[PDB]
């Protein structure tokens, strides 16, 4: 789910 | 005097076998290089100048042609890569190194700007002066009880060349300098100067992109609260870096995310994320986004400090790279959220402006809203109110839209589309 | 930014 940067 | 030589001059007085004819070309020539409009870096470099002026900074006979030099050198080391790299290749660092020993302050500040030009440059400079030692006599420049005690320019310039070390990226810093040079850090984050604290916080940021091993040795020195501090400036120099490593923390772990959360980050976020400046407002919707991919127990901290609506907000009117991040804010919730919360998002209003966005040109986001739309509606049959879920759609003119993209230029956006169509239309 | 010239004392 996260999205770097 | 000195103002204004040609080239060919410059070039005719430091070959002299003149200590005091060097030192007035040297001085011809850092006026050349620091002039406002174009400088002629590619003529001084070509004329053969950089090893000379190299040598010239081990003259600690005469202080002023080394202060000259620096300057000179520093200019040269302003430019282009190539250009740069001419100075490196004179065998600049060491000698730099060397001055920052220097009983004379305006000497060693040049040589620490000097540094700050090579390292500035990409990776392999940057590791390159760190292999050369330069980390421990800078560091040893603020070894004061009182940062105050230092001349303003002084430390901003030493502040702004840290921060270079810890810049660049892919290969990151290596792992033994950063551990070296994050008390230094941590100290200059608290200093009441907003130039220092903007380079400060630019650093940080550098640090915490990337790895979550990374996150972790900044996050272990506890800074997260100081940066919450300085999310709330008034200076728009200091919040952007402090807000794009608040960001970065969060795309970490968990345990991670939740000391941006404990340490009363969401209190800021009304206002940034109707921030007039477009550049906070994306960053700090993206940065929502790293959260509402988090725990439950995470997005109801969301809930609570009433930011849902301001989500609801941003998708209706912002610029199109803001509404992308949006969209992913609302993905992600969906995604982890409870039963209650994707309820609450709908009551706040977030079906209107989810569908707007159906009408844009770009795949990413479609993709994005439709696996949203998704979400919601398998929320609704476990509440058995997909029948008034499907009116809303509707009744706001969704499925004039969603239909309509079963005819595109896509295979995973045709194939969802009409996923939806079978199983509730 | 990433670089700086320096254009005065």
């Amino acid at each position: 789910r996260k999205r770097k940067t | 005097g000195t103002v204004n030589w040609s080239v060919e001059d410059i070039v005719k007085g430091i070959n002299s076998n003149n200590l005091e004819s060097q030192l007035q070309a040297t001085q011809a020539a850092r006026k050349l290089l620091s002039r406002e409009k174009q400088p002629p870096i590619d003529n001084i470099i070509r004329a053969g100048l950089i090893p000379k002026f190299v040598s010239f900074l081990g003259k600690t006979d005469c202080s002023p042609i080394q202060f000259e030099s620096a300057w000179a050198l520093t200019n040269i080391a302003s430019g282009t890569s190539e250009q740069t790299k001419a100075v490196v290749d004179g065998g600049a660092i060491p000698a730099f190194i060397s001055l920052l020993a220097s009983p004379h302050a305006h000497i060693s500040e040049q040589a620490v700007w000097a540094l700050g030009n090579i390292a500035g440059d990409g990776s392999a400079f940057r590791d390159l002066v760190i292999k050369h030692g330069a980390i421990d006599p800078l560091l040893a420049l603020l070894a004061v009880p009182d940062l105050s005690t230092l001349a303003c320019g002084y430390l901003r310039n030493l502040t702004w060349t840290l921060s270079n070390l810890c810049r660049n990226k892919n290969p990151a810093p290596p792992l033994d300098a950063v551990e070296q040079i994050l008390p230094t850090l941590v100290r200059l984050l608290h200093h009441n100067d907003p130039e220092v604290l903007a380079d400060s916080c630019w650093a940080i940021s550098y640090l915490t992109d990337g790895p979550n091993e990374r996150i972790e040795m900044v996050v272990k020195k506890g800074v997260v609260p100081q940066l919450v501090k300085l999310l709330g400036a008034t200076e728009l120099p200091i919040v952007t870096p402090a807000l794009r490593a608040i960001g970065n923390i969060v795309t970490g772990t968990d345990e991670q995310t939740q000391k941006v959360i404990d340490a009363g980050a969401l209190a800021v976020f009304p206002s940034l994320l109707t921030n007039p400046k477009t550049n906070i407002q994306k960053e700090a919707t993206w940065t929502m986004s790293n959260i509402t991919a988090g725990r439950q127990d995470q997005i109801q901290q969301v809930v609570n400090h009433g930011l849902v609506p301001f989500l609801v907000g941003v998708l209706s009117k912002a610029d199109f790279k803001t509404q992308k991040e949006a969209a992913w804010a609302i993905t992600n919730y969906t995604s982890g959220g409870t039963v209650e919360q994707i309820v609450y998002l709908v009551h706040c209003g977030i079906i209107e402006p989810l569908m707007n966005l159906l009408s844009a040109k770009d795949t990413k986001i479609i993709q994005v809203i439709l696996d949203a739309i998704s979400n919601i509606f398998q929320a609704a049959e476990k509440l058995g109110e997909t029948e008034k879920l499907s009116i809303m759609i509707e009744e706001c003119g969704g499925l004039d839209k969603i239909e309509a993209l079963q005819r595109h230029e896509n295979e995973s956006v045709y194939k969802a589309s009409l996923n939806l169509i079978e199983k509730y239309f």
